């Protein structure tokens, strides 16, 4: 689909970016489900007051796509590349980021997986709308894991949908392992 | 200037080098309140309480209102965005927290118990050990060990974390 | 005062006498039958499979006599080396030990997406274990991992346990969901 | 009462006596027993089932001898059994740790992993691509430290689907 153009300013404070103008706030939430409102957990679509918090990796993405202008509290501008620094300076964020970019670039709506015990929760249409067919955990292909962890996954995915994905990333490339229970 | 904007605030405050200072009280009961619970003592407001009352729109910081004012105190005084959030949440719930004596902790009393909350932020790893010595720590002072995790998006979860020698 | 003999194969010890298999599972719920996943208490034929960690504890306690495929005797320290020789199993073993000693029956936590399931009487009786994830106090974790845990214990009982251990001493972190 | 007896070579099992002619005939049929030679993993399976004897050694005592004798992996063997019980007919595949079997006219590649033996995630992805590039449906089999076996299909793809 084709939402609109944009469009939105925020302050960089801590590792996150706040968006305090209410219309921008609802704007972004309604136009791609970006950010998270600081007065409501699970909003009725986009009736909330905000501010809308954006995760640093959300931030860099929106900045990149010329949608978000980030400023520091003193008013001074924060570059795309300033953001690319701050994200590349946090191993978790760093691994996260290329998977987000890829997933958003594939047209999915990407949200925090926290409530399903994983890194990303991934929707076709969006939260409250569809259901999130996919649960993602992020990994460098150099990460070690005990095989039981694979099961733990099939656990996590037990109650929502026995199907979770491993999203592996290096050198800005990404490949995903579909894993679903199976009967020989 | 021309016309100060005092409509809607229940008080107005300036940001000094170290601290928020209340200069005008427009609702007396409001200030009197902020003195009975100890946040405001002789105009001096405690930085988090000051960021908080900003974010309710009840405290102006000059011509700056609401969250733009919250961000002002917060950045200005060198606070932590997550701690402030867990604070707000806690203020909104009916608690009156103060800064615990340990790094990253908030302390608050309720129902005859004192609660010590450690604020942690996705992306900022910590040794399990530390989690144990902190909880220990906490228990030794007669606080109930609380952990508040704010995920990368701003969501907050609360968990009691009790250290013990043997399960029970 | 049960006594059983097992063959160390791979990293496990198989108990092949039917009466001994049934014996351990009945007197302390050790081991896992290979012919029954969830054995109703005890019609099952075995062989009983024992974990390496189980093999150590029992050899130590004097209940199991372990031997290699060729009949030659594997001593307690042989097991203790192999156990110490494996990183995951060396951290588990300490906690295993501490919990068995305190009188808990300690089963695998697999079906609960963790390290241990911990029973006060036994599986199929107690009806309600503890859920334990094992950590060395020098292990680094992301604070969200504390949430993924509270999520894992959302179905069972939203009270799980970090068990921290180094150089043989163990403490426990009781986590459980809280409303300010 | 064994339907057959066999003895341990240096790299193989070899059936020495067929007490029940029909039992061996059947084994040749499905292609595990050939010219005296019984495939190690099937050989162990029959022993477990009490069908095969090793000299005068019977059952899982019999099997323990084969596995350890031919240096098989206990976990692979348990998996092999499990798949046999379920009524499949696998055979030791190419890649390390893998058994291969067909069913529904499909070819399934099973990779046997064990609690306590970490693998890098890249590896798993790789193996997974390898399986697809052989028209093998990639099946991972996990055996926790106690003997519980779990199966999953593990498919690598460039875009979620």
């Amino acid at each position: 689909d084709r939402c609109a153009p944009i469009k939105a300013s925020g302050v960089l404070i801590g590792d996150s970016v706040l968006v305090t103008d209410v219309e921008q706030a609802r704007s972004l939430y309604s136009c791609g489900y970006y950010g998270q409102p600081l007065d409501v957990e699970k909003p009725r679509g986009a009736d909330f007051e905000g501010p809308l918090r954006l995760s640093l990796i959300e931030s860099l993405y929106l900045a990149e796509k010329g949608v978000l202008e980030v400023a520091k509290p003193d008013g001074s501008s924060v570059g795309v590349e300033d953001l690319r620094t701050a994200v590349r300076g946090n191993p978790r964020f760093s691994m996260l980021y290329n998977i987000y970019r890829d997933l958003r670039e594939r047209g999915f709506v990407v949200r925090s997986g926290l409530k399903f015990g994983s890194d990303f929760a991934v929707y076709r249409l969006g939260p409250g709308i569809d259901h999130a067919p996919f649960i993602v955990h992020a990994y460098s292909p150099e990460d070690n894991i005990d095989p039981v962890e694979i099961v733990r996954a099939g656990r996590l995915s037990h109650s929502v949908r026995k199907k979770f994905v491993f999203a592996v990333t290096r050198g800005g490339d990404v490949s995903y392992l579909m894993i679903d229970w199976f009967r020989p | 200037k021309g016309e100060g904007e005092v409509a809607g605030c229940k008080a107005a405050a300036r940001l000094g080098v170290e601290g928020v200072f209340v200069e005008e009280c427009f609702d007396g009961s409001y200030c009197r309140n902020l003195e009975r619970i100890g946040y405001l003592r002789k105009g001096r407001l405690e930085p988090l309480e000051a960021a908080y009352q900003a974010s309710r729109g009840m405290l102006c910081m000059g011509e700056t209102r609401g969250w733009a004012a919250a961000v002002e105190v917060i950045a200005g005084l060198g606070l932590s965005l997550d701690t402030a959030l867990v604070y707000f949440d806690l203020r909104r719930k009916g608690r009156k927290p103060l800064v615990g004596v340990r790094r990253g902790t908030l302390v608050y009393e309720h129902g005859g118990r004192v609660y010590e909350v450690l604020v942690l932020s996705e992306g900022y790893p910590l040794k399990i050990g530390s989690l144990v010595e902190w909880s220990r720590g906490a228990s030794m002072d007669n606080h109930s060990p609380i952990v508040a995790i704010v995920d990368r998006t701003g969501l907050i979860t609360y968990y009691e974390a009790r250290a013990v020698r043997s399960i029970q």
